[PDB]
C-alpha cells in the first residue's frame, strides 16, 4: 500500500551548537576536548623524574650540603622542582647565567659526576675550610662539589691546575669567586689582597675580581659567593689559575644523554603511575586533538586551547506508519540513520536504507578524521626562565606562548561551530535525496501525502516494496 | 644682600682672647657652605686670612682660627697683638635673587 | 703671590659710566675666575660679579642688573668691568679678585661657588661729582 | 484565484563579497571592523595620562631641571611620551637598563617620592656642586633628585650612607658615577684618583670606577655620568659606599599602584575627553571586534587587522504580487523576509511567513554573535623598547608581531567572505522550502504556474488563504480539473 | 523525443581530496603548492651575492690574509656563506657582538672601505708586527685591515688617533684588544706592563685592560685577539687612546647602501641565472601562493607550508539517460548541458548561461584563496651565539609555530573549499534540472533518469526555445 521515508530518532539528550542556533540535541556527537587528569605526577614513558624537592638546580649541581641525597641521580624522564626552593646556595651569592644553565638541563636526561680536580691536590692550600651558613647539624661546612681553597700557614701560593675532558663527552664545569665583606676578612682567608681569578678554554677568557665591601647579612653572613659555568668541549682543556678567591670544582658533570626533557614546577611528588603526558596537575592519558588541563605540559600532548566544550555533531538532528522525514524522525527505526517503512497487507515495519546511511557515515567518519589528523603534536619542554632584569623578554615569551594559544583555541571552535552546521544539513539534505530517488522511480503509479509517504495505485508485494528499496522498481 | 650680620666692633687687651662673630642665614651661611675671612688694614686691599671657615693661607699666624655651626660662624684671634688692628670681613655665597656672593658688615678690632 | 694688576682712578660725571680693569698674572687661561668687588670710604665690601674668560659666563649681583657689564679679553690677559647710569653713590673703590677656590677646566665646567679671594688688586678709587 | 511565495526586496546600495562572487547588493548587512578614532588624546578610565611633554624618563625621574613640573605628578592612566624629547639627561650620559625601566613603568600608575638620603646627610662632602650644562635661566645648577658629592676642603673622606626600606613598598633608587675627561679634573673635583663606587643589597653586588679619558664635547662637556637602578625590596637595606665620582641619590620613588599602564609615544596634548581604548591617533568608542586605526594601543580595544572592510550580510540578495521567488523580490513586503502575496475576489493583499522569518533572524543573529563574541580581548599595552645593540630581539618581536597580525587579518577576511556565501544561500534555501511546504500541503487542488505561484482549482477566499499561509488546508473536491 | 540534461565528463585521473571523501577525480583541478626549485644559487634581482666561501664574515672584514679576493667589496644582493668557514680570526680569538654585526649585514648590500687611520701616521710605533698564525706563504703577517701597534726601539708612547665621521654615512669601525699569555710577552711587544685600551665616540664609552693569562693553544698560540666594533654615526668622532695591546682599524666601512639583504648559509656557488626567490636548495621560479621547498628563503617567496600537496578541485566530479546516471563525457563546449533529441537529429550543446557563471564562481574562489596571501620581502633567520640557547630556543618555536598554523589553515581550506566546489557543481545542474521542468509543466512526462518526453512534436527549433525558456506550445497540450 504505502512506502514512507524518514530518518533515525533516539533517546539521547546530547547537545551540540552550530554557528545559526544553539542546544541542538542531536542523537551522536563526540567531545574532543580531553578535561580530566589523573590528579598524579606519574613516570614518563616509564621513567621517573628527578625529584629536587626542596633543593633548587643550583643547591643540586653545587652540593648545597642538604641535598646530599642528589648526588647519585639516576636517568631522569623530567626534572621536578618546587618553586620557591628552601635549599639553593647556603652561603649567599648568585649565580650568572643560571636561567640558561636551567634552559640546558631542559636537554639533559643524565649526568655522570666526574673528579676532575680532587681536592687533595692542592698541596699548597688549605682545602678544609667552611662556615657556619653551609653547617651539617652545627658543623661549619661548605658545598660538596667544590673546594674553598684558603691560605696555607701565612702564604697563598699561585693556585693552578687544569682538566683535558677526555671524559668522551661534552663536560659542565661549575667555579666561584669569593667577596670578602671586608678587608680583615680577605687577609684572614686568603693573605694576598690584591687577589684574581683566571679561568681559560679554548673558547672561554675571564678574570675577575673579589669585591670587598659591605652588604646587608644573609643567612648571618655580610659576604657573597659568585658562581659561573662554562660547558667545556670535547678535547678541550680548562686551566685554573688564581691569587686568592677561588672556589674551584671538585667535580664536573659529564652530559650523557642529550635527550629531550624539561623542568616542571610543581609542589607534589612522584606517584607510582606512568604516563605519555604529564603537567603539574597530573597526567593527561587521552587521544582527543585538544585539551584543557594545563597550558604547560611536558611530553607530546593535545594541543591545550581556553575552551570549555569542543564537541562534534555526528549524528542526526534528534527530532523525535502514516508518517515520517517531515513530521518527524522514527524511534522505531534502529538499523540506519535512513530508512523506510513499507506497508502492505502482508506486515509493516522499518528497514534501513543501507546504501544511503553507508555512504552517510563514512563521510562523517572521514570528516571527523579530517578535524583531528590534522593536528600537529610533538614533545614539547614548554618553557623558559628569565631574570628579574629581562622582563621585556620574559613578557615577549609570554605574549607569544598567549597569541598562538587564542589562534588556536578561535580556529578550534570556529571549525567545531561550521562543521556541526555542515554536519546537519548534510544529514538532512540526504533524506530529501532518499524521497527523490524513490519519487523519481514510481514516477506515476505513487500519490504523494505530503508527509514523506508514498501511496501505490499498483498494490505492492514485499517483492515489490522491496524493489522500491533496490533500485529495480517497475 | 648684607646677611652676614657681624658686631661693629670688639676689643681687648694684648694677649687676650677676641672673638668675631658672623650670622647668617638659610640662604648663605647654611645650605652647606663655607665662610672665609679677610683681615683689612686701611688703604689697602683686604687679604685672605682664613678659609674654607678653618684653614689660614700661608703666612698666617697660628693665632686665627676659624669655627662654624648651624648657620652661624666666628672668628677667634688668641694672643692678641698690638699689630691686629684691621677690619675683618666675612664671606659665603647666597643662593637668593639668582644667587651672589655675600660680605658681612665688617666688625672693628681694637686693641687696648 | 700672584700679580693682578689693577688701573688707576679715575674721576667721572653723574649720568656718566666707569671702566676699571685688570691684568691677570695667566688667570684668563688658567682656570681661576676674576670677581668684582666694591668698599664704599667707611664701608665693608660688597660683591659685584665675576667673569669665568674660560668660558666666557658672567654673573652679576642683583643690585646691578643691567648696570654692570664684565668682559675680559685674554689674549692681553685683562678683565675690565664697565659701569653705567653712574650716580654720585657711586664713590667706593673697585677691587679685582682671583677665585683660588673654584678652578675650572677646559672641556668641562663645574662650580660649588664655595671659592674665595685668594689675591686682590690693589684697588681703583673711583669719584663721581658734578 | 492564486497564492505566491516571495522574499522582501528594498532600496538598498549596500554591498557584500562572498567567496563565489563581489559586490552582491544585499538588503540588510553589518560591518563589523571600526574605522573612526576621536583624533583625541583622552582620559583613560577617566584619569588623565602623565604628561611629558619634552621631558624624558630619565629627565623626570633623576630631576632635569627643566622638568620641574613633573616633581610632584599626580595618578596617571599611561604614560605620554614625545619621541625624541629634549629634557633628558642635561648632563651627558648614559642610563643602564633604560628600556628595563621604562618597561617597568608599564605596571605603575603612581609614585610616592621619599627622601631617602637628605642632603644634607653629607657633612664632609661638598653637596652645592653644579654646572653649566643643567643651568637654569643662565644659573649652574644639577639634577633636583641628586646629589654630585666633591671634595670638601682638599678632603674626600669615604662617603657612606644607607636606606632600609621601611616605606611600606617595593622602591625604585637612581644612582650613578661620574667619568671625567682628564686626571686633573679627577683631583680637583675628587682628591683621589684609584676610586670607586659601591653599591648593594641583598641581591645587588656591584662596584664600579671611572673611566678617565677624552671624549668628544657633548652639551658643552667632555665627561659623562652613566646612572644604574634597582629596585630595593621591603625591608631590606641599600648600601652606598664611594670614594670618589659618586652621584648619590637624596630621593627614591616608591611604587604605590602597581597597576597596568602602558607608554605611548606621540606628539600631543591631553584634550578634555574620555575612553576605555586610546590609540596614538586618538580615541576609539566601540562595539564591534576588530579596528583598523593603529596597531599600537593601550586599553582594552578591538583587534587590530590590515583591512579595509569586514562586512557581514545580514540580509537577502537584494533584487527588485503576480510573480514569486523565481522572478525577483517583491518591494512591497516590509513585514518580514519571507511571505505570501495573494489574491481573490475579497482583496489582493501581501503578506510575510512570521513564522520562517523568524527563525531566519534568530538564525542570522545567532550568525553574528558567533562571530563577533569569539574575540578575545584584554588590557594590553602593545609595545616594548629596545637598545640599539639589540636589533636582534626587536625584530622578533616585530616579526612576532607581525606574524599574528597576519594571521588574524586573513581569518578575518576568510571568516567573512565564506559566512557571507552561506548567509545568502541560507536565504535562498528557506524561500524555495516555503515554496515546497506549501506545494505540498495543497497537493493537487492547485496548479503550479511555473514562477513560483499556485492557482487554485476552487474557490479560495481569505478565510482559505489565510489557513494555507498558517499550514492548514485540505479540500479534496471540486475537480474543475477534469 | 526527450530532452536530456546533465554534465560533461572527461578522460581525466586527477584526485582532489575533500572533508567527507578522499581520492576524487575531478574534471580539473588547480596545485596551489611549489614543489620545484632550480638547484642553483642565482642573481637575486640580476645583482650577484657576496660569495664569501671559505671566510666568515670575521675574516672578510678584518682582512684574514686568505680573503684578500674580498678585499674589493663588490655590491651584493644577499651574502652567501659556508657554514662552518675556515677562514676566520688566523689570529684566535673572539668576536664581541658578532651576531648583532651578522644581523647588521642583513640591511647592506655595498659598503666603501675608508682609510680612516693610515698605518704611517703612527711614527712613534712599529706598525709592521705580525705572527705565523696569519703568515703568508710562511711569512708572518697579520690581518689586512688592521695595525697591530708595537714598541718602537724600547718605548710605547700613548698611541693616540681619531677620526671625524664626515664620508658622507655611517660607519662600521672594528678594533681590538691583544692578550699575551705571559708578562714577558707583554714587556717585549709593549714595554708599559699596567697598560688598557680606551675607545670613544658620544655613545661609546669604552675601556678595557689585556688579561695575561695562560690558555690552551689554537693555531699554535697560546694568546688571544678581542675584536669589537662600532657604528660611528655622522659627524661624530671616535677617539682612542692606548699605552699598549691596541690594534687599531686603519679602514672603517661606510654603510654605502642600507637595503634589505640576508645572509644565506649554503656549500654551493653562485651560478649564471636570475632569480626574484631564493632557497638554499635553489631558486623558485614560480607564481603559487605556498611552497614546500625550505624554511629558509631571502626574496619575495610563497609561503611556506608543512605539505605535500594543496590541490583545489575547479571542474566537476568526473563520473564517466543522464545526469542521475552519470554526465556524458562528450560535451565539450561547457560544463552543465542537453542532448536535444528531435526529428532532424540529436547532438549536445552546453547550456553558456549555467556554464559561464559557475564558471567565474569558480575563478573568484580561487582568487579568494590565492589572493589573500601576503607577501613581503623576508630573510628570515637570525644567529644566535651559544649562550643565547633561550632566545634562540624562543625564536625557533615562534617560527614553527606560525608555521604550524599556516600549514593547517591551507590544509583546511583547501579541504573545506573542495567540498563546496563539488556541491556547488551538483547543485547547478540540479538547478538546471527544474529551471526547465517549470517552462515544460505538462507538455512532458519525466522519466526519472534526468530526461523530459515531449507529448507533442518538438523539432530543432523547438528544442532550442526550451533552452532559453521562451515557449508556449498548447498544441495537443493533452497527455491522452
Ligand atoms: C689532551 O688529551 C687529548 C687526548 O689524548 C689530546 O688530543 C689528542 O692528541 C693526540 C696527540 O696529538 C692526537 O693524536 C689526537 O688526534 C688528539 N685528539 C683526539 C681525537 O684524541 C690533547 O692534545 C691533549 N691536550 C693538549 C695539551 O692539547
Ligand atoms: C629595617 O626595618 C625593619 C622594621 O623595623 C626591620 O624589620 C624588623 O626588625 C626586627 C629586628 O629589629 C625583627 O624582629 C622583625 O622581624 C623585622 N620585621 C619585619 C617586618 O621584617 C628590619 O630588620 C630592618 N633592616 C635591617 C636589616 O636592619
Ligand atoms: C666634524 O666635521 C663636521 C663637518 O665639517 C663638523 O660639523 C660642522 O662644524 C662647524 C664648526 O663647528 C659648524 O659650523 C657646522 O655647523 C657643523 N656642520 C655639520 C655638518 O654638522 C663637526 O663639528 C666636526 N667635529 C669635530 C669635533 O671635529
Ligand atoms: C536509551 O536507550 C539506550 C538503548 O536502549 C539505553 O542503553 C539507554 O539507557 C537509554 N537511556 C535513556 C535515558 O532512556
Ligand atoms: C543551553 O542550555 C543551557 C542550560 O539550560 C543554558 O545554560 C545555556 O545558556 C543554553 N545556551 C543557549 C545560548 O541557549
Ligand atoms: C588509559 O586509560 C585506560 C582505561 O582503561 C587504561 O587501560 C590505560 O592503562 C591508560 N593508559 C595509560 C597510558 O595510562
Ligand atoms: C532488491 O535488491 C537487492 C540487492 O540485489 C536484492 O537482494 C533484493 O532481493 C531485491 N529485492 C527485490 C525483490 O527487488
Ligand atoms: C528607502 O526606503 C526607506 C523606507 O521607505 C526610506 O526611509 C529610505 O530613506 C529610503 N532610502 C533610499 C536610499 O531611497
Ligand atoms: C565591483 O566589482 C568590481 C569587480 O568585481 C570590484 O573591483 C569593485 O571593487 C566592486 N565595487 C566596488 C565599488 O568596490
Ligand atoms: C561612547 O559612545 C556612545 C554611543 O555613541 C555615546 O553616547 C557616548 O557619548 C560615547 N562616549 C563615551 C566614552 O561616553
Ligand atoms: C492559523 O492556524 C489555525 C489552525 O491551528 C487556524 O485556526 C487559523 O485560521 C490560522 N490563522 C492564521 C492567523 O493564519
Ligand atoms: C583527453 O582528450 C583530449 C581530447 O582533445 C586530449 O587532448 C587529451 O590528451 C586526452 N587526455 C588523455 C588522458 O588521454
Ligand atoms: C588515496 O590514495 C592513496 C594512494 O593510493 C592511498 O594510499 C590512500 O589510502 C587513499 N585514500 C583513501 C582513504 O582512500
Ligand atoms: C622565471 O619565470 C618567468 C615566468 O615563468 C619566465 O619567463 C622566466 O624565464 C623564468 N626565469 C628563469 C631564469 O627561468
Ligand atoms: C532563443 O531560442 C530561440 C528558439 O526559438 C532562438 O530562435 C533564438 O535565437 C534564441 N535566442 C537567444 C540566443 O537567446
Amino acid at each position: 500500500d504505502q512506502i514512507c521515508i524518514g530518518y533515525h530518532a533516539n533517546n539521547s539528550t546530547e547537545k551540540v551548537d552550530t554557528i545559526l542556533e544553539r542546544n541542538v540535541t542531536v542523537t551522536h556527537a563526540k567531545d574532543i576536548l580531553e578535561k580530566t587528569h589523573n590528579g598524579k605526577l606519574c613516570k614518563l614513558n616509564g621513567i621517573p623524574p628527578l625529584e629536587l624537592g626542596d633543593c633548587s638546580i643550583a643547591g643540586w649541581l653545587l652540593g648545597n650540603p642538604e641535598c646530599d641525597r642528589l648526588l647519585s641521580v639516576p636517568e631522569w624522564s623530567y626534572i621536578m622542582e618546587k618553586e620557591n626552593p628552601r635549599d639553593g646556595l647556603c652561603y649567599p651569592g648568585s649565580f650568572n647565567d643560571y636561567e640558561e644553565l636551567k634552559h640546558l638541563l631542559s636537554s639533559v636526561k643524565h649526568f655522570e659526576k666526574v673528579k676532575i680536580l680532587p681536592k687533595d691536590r692542592w698541596t699548597q692550600h688549605t682545602t678544609t675550610g667552611g662556615s657556619r651558613a653551609c653547617a651539617v647539624s652545627g658543623n661549619p661546612s661548605f658545598f660538596r662539589n667544590m673546594v674553598w681553597l684558603t691560605k696555607k700557614g701565612s702564604n697563598y701560593p699561585v693556585a693552578k691546575g687544569s682538566y683535558n675532558n677526555t671524559s668522551g663527552e661534552q663536560m659542565l664545569i661549575i667555579w666561584g669567586v669569593h667577596h670578602p665583606n671586608d678587608e680583615t676578612e680577605q687577609r684572614t682567608l686568603y693573605q694576598n689582597v690584591g687577589t684574581y681569578v683566571s679561568v681559560g678554554t679554548s673558547t672561554l677568557n675571564k678574570r675577575s675580581t673579589p669585591d670587598i665591601a659591605t652588604r646587608p647579612k644573609v643567612n648571618g653572613q655580610g659576604g657573597r659567593m659568585e658562581f659561573s659555568w662554562t660547558l667545556l668541549d670535547m678535547w678541550d682543556t680548562i686551566n685554573f689559575e688564581s691569587t686568592g678567591n677561588l672556589i674551584a670544582p671538585e667535580y664536573g658533570f659529564k652530559i650523557s644523554k642529550r635527550g629531550s626533557s624539561g623542568i616542571m614546577k610543581t609542589e607534589g611528588t612522584l606517584e607510582n603511575c606512568e604516563t605519555k603526558c604529564q603537567t603539574p596537575l597530573g597526567a593527561i592519558n587521552t587521544t582527543l586533538p585538544f585539551h584543557n588541563v594545563h597550558p604547560l605540559t611536558i611530553g607530546e600532548c593535545p594541543k591545550y586551547v581556553k575552551s570549555e566544550k569542543l564537541v562534534l555533531a555526528t549524528g542526526l538532528r534528534n527530532v523525535p506508519a502514516i508518517a515520517g522525514f517531515i513530521e518527524g524522525g522514527w524511534q522505531g527505526m534502529v538499523d540506519g540513520w535512513y530508512g523506510y517503512h513499507h506497508s502492505n497487507d502482508q506486515g509493516s515495519g522499518y528497514a534501513a536504507d543501507k546504501e544511503s546511511t553507508q555512504k552517510a557515515f563514512d563521510g562523517i567518519t572521514n570528516k571527523v578524521n579530517s578535524v583531528i589528523e590534522k593536528m600537529n603534536t610533538q614533545f614539547e619542554a614548554v618553557g623558559k626562565e628569565f631574570s628579574n632584569l629581562e622582563r621585556r623578554l620574559e613578557n615577549l615569551n609570554k605574549k607569544m606562548e598567549d597569541g598562538f594559544l587564542d589562534v588556536w583555541t578561535y580556529n578550534a571552535e570556529l571549525l567545531v561551530l561550521m562543521e556541526n552546521e555542515r554536519t546537519l544539513d548534510f544529514h538532512d539534505s540526504n533524506v530529501k535525496n532518499l524521497y527523490d530517488k524513490v519519487r523519481m522511480q514510481l514516477r506515476d503509479n505513487v500519490k504523494e501525502l505530503g508527509n514523506g509517504c508514498f501511496e501505490f495505485y499498483h498494490k505492492c508485494d514485499d517483492e515489490c516494496m522491496n524493489s522500491v528499496k533496490n533500485g529495480t522498481y517497475d | 644682600q648684607s646677611v652676614l650680620t657681624q658686631p661693629p666692633s670688639v676689643s681687648g687687651a694684648p694677649g687676650q682672647r677676641v672673638t668675631v662673630s658672623c650670622t647668617g642665614s638659610s640662604s648663605n651661611l647654611g645650605a652647606t657652605y663655607e665662610v672665609h675671612w679677610y683681615q683689612q688694614f686701611p688703604g689697602t686691599a683686604p687679604k685672605l686670612l682664613i678659609y674654607g671657615s678653618t684653614n689660614r693661607p700661608s703666612g698666617v699666624p697660628e693665632r686665627f682660627s676659624g669655627s662654624k655651626s648651624g648657620t652661624s660662624a666666628s672668628l677667634t684671634i688668641t694672643g692678641l697683638q698690638a699689630e691686629d688692628e684691621a677690619d675683618y670681613y666675612c664671606q659665603s655665597y647666597d643662593t637668593s635673587l639668582r644667587g651672589f656672593y655675600v660680605f658681612g658688615t665688617g666688625t672693628k678690632v681694637t686693641v687696648l | 703671590q700672584v700679580q693682578l694688576v689693577q688701573s688707576g682712578a679715575q674721576l667721572r660725571k653723574p649720568g656718566s659710566s666707569v671702566t676699571v680693569s685688570c691684568k691677570a698674572s695667566g688667570d684668563t687661561f688658567n682656570s681661576y675666575s676674576i670677581h668684582w668687588v666694591r668698599q664704599a670710604p667707611g664701608q665693608g665690601l660688597e660683591w659685584m660679579g665675576r667673569i669665568i674668560p674660560v668660558f666666557g659666563m658672567t654673573h652679576y649681583a642683583q643690585r646691578f642688573r643691567g648696570r654692570i657689564t664684565v668682559s675680559a679679553d685674554k689674549s692681553t690677559r685683562t678683565a675690565y668691568m664697565e659701569l653705567t647710569s653712574l650716580t654720585s653713590a657711586d664713590t667706593a673703590m673697585y677691587y679685582c679678585a682671583r677665585d683660588g677656590g673654584d678652578k675650572f677646566h677646559s672641556s668641562g665646567h663645574f662650580e660649588t661657588n664655595q671659592g674665595y679671594f685668594d689675591h686682590w688688586g690693589q684697588g681703583a678709587l673711583v669719584t663721581v661729582s658734578s
